[PDB]
């Protein structure tokens, strides 16, 4: 498999021999990158002592591509120095966003090209042919895809801190942006060119007439573009993404996107009635409001030996609803594994998790109605749990229809929903079922918040049996 | 219906807004009902009567003595359903406790019936326990009063412990009243739940009077309480520091998380101070581990005032030490004699030998009395002293050399402490007579029996 | 010792050849355990790589009886001496080799066989130290799911492991002690799959080994300062280096010239050669 990753080929204008590198077919890791060094290393070897150049094909290369800093020191000393001295010329393919941030990160390690005469930058297909015949070009099949059949939007601005003229060309695997502007890379005022794949595009988002986000996996920061015809690249891109995962596929989870999970496995336990356990529990969550960036009322800090009291019920609160008015897009799988764990909790904290879960359960208003049918099911996932909730604790039944039910009903636009979820769940239960009955009785509590909606709501849809 | 839960509080909370006159007779009532009903319907009761506290200020100061014990008897009886409901607990301190501490001016007999029923329970006891828990939610509606309150009510008793003087302070009548209210502190010290921002030099004042002293619990109690201010100071937002202040704040966190301040602090075998601390024979103190601490403080508290223009910290940090550092009272007067020697920045001609009259005074009661070790301690207290004052000392008064026979005197007893105390003052004494240029005149064995000539036959 | 298999992997198992492996485990044990007099020769020609696979798959036909679990325990220290001494020895290639002594001994650790497994569990926690999981049987299936099975399949085993020791005081301590460390050292191996398989630990029913496990969750999540490290822990300033001839007095001289290198590394760079 390295052997595709660099490989020699092809003879270039000026004589010299040609070694093609694939980063994105690299990945980051310890016999990864020793089996790398090691193949650049054999196949370089009858070729440095002659003056050859090289094509750094850098399509997609994104951080599961990157050199460790312990690896990237290895490739300037292990090495001898005519092996560096006869790089004639570095044809450097497609620089990204990534790749810039990267060699800003490194700037120390890549100084010797950095100014270099002898890095020339790809910043159009054509200019490759100025150095490199076209029948001695050996880039890999997938990069030539990446130049076919592109729906080009010129003129386009992605918003950033800094706003960049670039121009989107949509092919049936991949987004390309590429920079109308030039950036410094290594010293060069070159064009830069985003790629993403089919695997990436998570979210296409349509925000208004002349503006659209696309959302890129295992990227936080969402992608915006202006544009004249934005509709039309929306609707293209979900025209090749109604393609892949219809045509491909006929569950991963990484560390970064489960916040909510964090959160509460932080809260729930933040409480309990162990020093060590609430000592751990308020250092995860300082760290875990350290690098998510989401707002807190006061600072924290970690600090290993605190003494904290046996009660924290009014703090945790204080947080968990301080959150819950300041960043609203996470609250949908917070509450779809709190419940869970109120399920699996021991009564004293069962009587905590509702009391501080009651504010976050004011805002999936929002994620109703969003014309995306799968939160839109996931709500009901969760509005079928809260009944699941209220018809197995008997026992702590006033406090949780005094809570969340009429919470429930104070708020508007709701109402359809969990009526819905109160007819298909008393359906299954019968009449004489203790399911039917209860929830019936919840009826009641959900209705005194606006009587008017309830009451003609369930008047209409029985007055149509 | 089968509930009306939402309806019950819509009518209840109606009549408490509306009219007041009966609240006395309705809270009354009802808790006894709480008291005896089943737990699903005990839910119900606390859900409708929260309304009923808010309009209770009205009821007590207005000036009839019967209704103000019966607002008493009342809140004596919050705190009985308060201990006995533990499955049910965070909820009544949700409901309950926060919304009665959110409302001003109720607070004194509240925390006045919590000292009074803490007192009756006794340290270690499950009540003042969980008191000293319930504290902690009665802070958050005001910190300041609160705090203000504690720690001007602790600061009166360790006050009036001069009047009935015991060596030991774990002798004393009201040790047990100290400790309870130190559990306090202890709970109440999280995130800034008693405000630091004003009470700093009264709290290290505490701090510094009871390191090392009492049970294991309460050692390290003091401990977590020193970590608290230190993570509270850091933290808190009205100081505004600059960064080099958070920075050595930070670093003081690490150095006091330490195994040779656990040492200090008289936690040796104990791995972690918050596990002993909230479970619920001693070894010997040294002084010179409390000139350490306080000079630690010392450091923090300068780089603190370096940001705060005009703050008067050590202003009033010194009067509180310098106050039980000239009475009688022997569990107080060594650790304050150590602190005003460590911190003060002004000495007075006739301050120093005041302490050389304590000195004298100490001597005599060793020597009557061999019976108490710590008649000895004083005297060593009042060398260490002696060794910190005297660079501060003003214009060459002849008490600069008259410390030399001080320390020879102090150096011909044969304990010790007392030799190692007077070594050091000898050092510093030799150090500041030099820095002063004395010793480039005159030779050492003609300059110090100068003094010694108008003596000579004592 | 490569005699002792008689075809395709066929063991002997003779009494000599026993006596023979007793006699070298100690030999190799006190060997690894000097520290001194010259490392630089330790490099060898494919160090122990060969000869620990050839160990363990003769010890493991050897049975159950008090000489071989004897043996068994010896095997056990021999393991974790060598993986103390990581950084001296050489292996061309050691991630396979690492997961099939995982493999080998796994699966015979669960009155003395209680000892062994303590004996054995910490060589466990020592070979798992930063080890990325591989499927070394990687043709016939998708590398990546069958790397989130492996992670499942030595998961699994510390749950019920755990599980039956939370069910004599201190070995029991022991294993609830170093079951979690184990836990922790291949979470924090590899988190692409372990997370989605080791987040329901935060609600375990001890406490005990939810806060540590959740410690974990801490660091991990600051996985993705040094310069006063580099200022004032590492020059010593306003004196005459004495932290540096502290540090010559005190290294020994088979690292002075990693030594050598590390100090004027530093010092140019700061500019006080």
């Amino acid at each position: 498999k390295t052997l595709s990753i660099f490989y020699q080929a092809g003879t270039s204008k000026a004589g010299n021999p040609i070694f093609y590198y694939v980063a994105r077919r690299f990945k980051t890791g310890q016999i990864n990158g020793d089996l790398l060094i090691y193949h650049v290393l054999l196949t370089l070897k009858p070729y440095y002592a002659k003056p050859y150049e090289i094509v750094v094909d850098l399509t997609h290369t994104g951080p599961s591509n990157r050199f460790k800093t312990d690896f990237l020191s290895k490739w300037f000393v292990v090495f001898p120095g005519f092996a560096y001295d006869n790089v004639s010329a570095v044809y450097i393919y497609n620089c990204n966003s990534w790749v810039r941030e990267y060699t800003k990160y490194h700037e120390r390690l890549l100084t010797g090209l950095k100014g270099s005469k002898r890095l020339v930058f790809i910043d159009c297909p054509g200019k490759l042919a100025e150095h490199i015949e076209h029948e001695q070009q050996k880039l890999p099949a997938a990069t030539l895809a990446l130049e076919e059949d592109l729906k080009v939007f010129h003129n386009a601005l992605k918003l950033a801190h800094k706003d960049t003229k670039v121009s989107i060309k949509v092919g049936s695997t991949a987004v390309q942006v590429t920079s109308a502007e030039r950036t410094k890379v290594l010293g060069q005022s070159v064009f830069l060119n985003d790629i993403y794949y089919a695997s990436e595009i998570e979210e296409i988002c349509l925000v208004d007439e002349n503006q659209f986000t696309l959302t890129i996996a295992n990227q936080g920061t969402p992608l915006t573009f202006m544009h004249q015809e934005c509709e039309a690249i929306v609707q293209s891109i979900i025209h090749i993404r109604t393609r892949w995962e219809l045509s491909q596929p006929d569950t991963k989870i990484r560390p970064k996107d489960v916040p909510g999970t964090l959160l509460n496995i932080a809260l729930l336990n933040l409480g309990s009635s162990d020093p060590s356990l609430r000592s751990a529990a308020y250092n995860l969550l300082c760290a875990l409001t350290c690098t998510f960036n989401l707002k807190i009322e006061g600072q924290l800090l970690e600090t290993s030996g605190l003494c904290i009291p046996a009660n924290n019920t009014l703090f945790i609160v204080s947080i968990s609803k301080t959150l819950a008015a300041n960043e609203p897009h996470l609250t949908l799988e917070f509450l779809e594994e709190c419940i869970s764990g109120f399920s699996k909790s021991s009564i004293e904290l069962k009587h905590l998790c509702l009391e501080y879960m009651t504010p976050w359960l004011s805002n999936l208003v929002r994620f109703c109605k969003h014309n995306d049918d799968a939160k839109r099911q996931r709500v009901t996932a969760i509005l079928d749990k809260l009944i699941t909730m209220t018809i197995n604790e008997k026992q702590m039944y006033p406090s949780i229809q005094a809570k969340i039910w009429g919470s429930l009903g104070q708020i508007t636009d709701l109402l359809d929903v969990v009526l819905d979820s109160f007819i298909k769940t008393s359906a299954t239960g019968g009449l004489g079922s203790i399911k039917a009955e209860v929830m019936a009785d919840t009826a009641v509590a959900l209705a005194s918040g606006n009587v008017k909606l309830v009451s003609s709501k369930v008047i209409g849809r029985m007055c149509k049996i | 219906p089968a509930n009306n839960t939402l309806f019950i509080v819509s009518i209840s909370k109606t009549l408490a807004a509306n009219e007041p006159h009966l609240t006395l007779e309705f809270l009354e009532e009802c808790i006894s009902g709480f008291s005896k009903s089943s737990i699903e319907l005990k839910h119900l009761c606390l859900e409708y009567m929260t309304p009923w506290l808010s309009n209770l200020v009205r009821f007590c100061k207005h000036n009839d003595d019967a209704k103000r014990q019966r607002v008493t008897a009342i809140l004596d009886k919050l705190i009985t359903m308060t201990i006995n409901e533990k499955q049910m607990y965070p909820s009544i301190q949700a409901k309950i406790w926060g919304s009665l501490g959110q409302i001003t001016d109720l607070l004194d007999v509240v925390l006045d019936s919590f000292i009074k029923t803490s007192a009756t329970g006794g340290l270690g006891s499950i009540k003042a326990e969980v008191m000293a828990d319930t504290a902690v939610a009665l802070a958050s509606g005001n910190v300041k009063l609160v705090s203000s309150k504690v720690i001007g009510r602790m600061c009166k008793i360790i006050d009036k412990t001069c009047l009935s003087p015991t060596p030991t302070l774990e002798q004393h009548l009201m040790w047990d009243d100290i400790a309870i209210l130190a559990r306090y502190m202890l709970m109440l010290s999280f995130n800034n739940s008693l405000d630091v921002a004003a009470h700093l030099p009264y709290l290290f004042h505490v701090v510094t009077f009871l390191v090392a002293t009492g049970p294991l619990s309460l050692r390290a109690s003091t401990h977590g309480l020193v970590i608290n201010i230190i993570h509270s100071l850091c933290t808190c937002s009205q100081l505004h520091f600059s960064e080099e202040t958070k920075q050595v704040l930070r670093l003081s966190l690490t150095e006091f998380s330490l195994p040779k301040f656990y040492l200090l602090f008289g936690i040796s075998k104990v791995k972690s101070a918050a596990v002993i601390a909230f479970r619920s024979e001693r070894e010997t103190f040294a002084l010179t581990s409390l000139e350490t601490v306080t000079e630690a403080l010392l450091e923090i508290m300068e780089a603190c005032m370096r940001d705060i223009p005009t703050c008067k910290w050590l202003d009033q940090w010194t009067e509180l030490a310098q106050r039980f550092a000239f009475q009688y009272n022997p569990s107080l007067q060594p650790r304050a004699l150590v602190v005003f020697g460590c911190i003060s920045k002004r000495v007075s001609h006739g301050q120093i030998k005041q302490i050389i009259r304590i000195l004298s005074k100490a001597l005599e009661s060793c020597l009557k009395g061999p019976d108490t070790y710590n008649s000895q301690v004083l005297i060593e207290a009042t060398v260490i002293a002696l060794t910190k004052l005297q660079p501060l000392l003003n214009k060459d008064s002849p008490l600069h050399k008259a410390l030399f026979w001080v320390a020879v005197a102090v150096l011909q007893l044969d304990e010790v402490n007392l030799y190692s105390a007077g070594t050091a003052l000898l050092e510093q004494n030799l150090h500041t007579l030099d820095s002063l240029r004395i010793f480039n005149d005159k030779s050492p064995e003609e300059v110090f029996m100068a003094i010694r000539n108008p003596l000579e036959w004592h | 010792i490569s005699k002792f298999f008689d075809s395709q992997g066929q063991v002997l198992l003779t009494d000599t050849n026993t006596q023979f492996v007793e006699q070298t485990i100690a030999i190799m044990k006190n060997l690894l355990d000097n520290h001194t007099e010259g490392s630089s020769e330790h490099l060898g020609q494919a160090s122990i790589e060969t000869m620990m696979l050839n160990l363990v798959r003769y010890v493991r036909v050897l049975g159950n009886m008090v000489h071989a679990i004897q043996i068994k325990t010896k095997l056990c220290q021999l393991v974790e001496v060598m993986m103390a001494r990581r950084d001296d020895l050489s292996f061309c290639q050691e991630m396979k080799f690492r997961n099939k002594m995982v493999e080998y001994l796994t699966d015979w650790v669960m009155c003395l066989t209680r000892d062994l497994d303590q004996a054995s569990m910490e060589a466990v926690v020592s070979l798992l130290a930063g080890l990325p999981l591989q499927p070394e049987e990687g043709d016939g299936v998708e590398l990546m799911e069958a790397k989130s099975q492996l992670f499942l399949k030595y998961f699994t085993l510390f749950m019920n492991l755990l599980n039956d020791c939370s069910e004599m005081s201190r070995r029991l301590a022991s294993l609830r002690h170093c079951t979690v460390l184990a836990m922790s050292n291949l979470l924090n191996a590899n988190v692409d799959s372990g997370l989605m398989h080791s987040i329901g630990l935060g609600y375990h029913k001890d406490l005990q080994t939810r806060a540590t496990f959740m410690e974990v969750l801490t660091k991990i999540l600051q996985q993705g300062f040094e310069r006063l490290v580099e200022l004032v822990t590492m020059m010593g300033d306003q004196g005459e280096l004495p932290i540096a001839m502290a540090l010559a007095n005190v290294v020994p001289c088979s690292q002075w010239d990693e030594l050598a290198r590390v100090l004027v590394t530093l010092f140019d760079s700061r500019h006080l050669l």
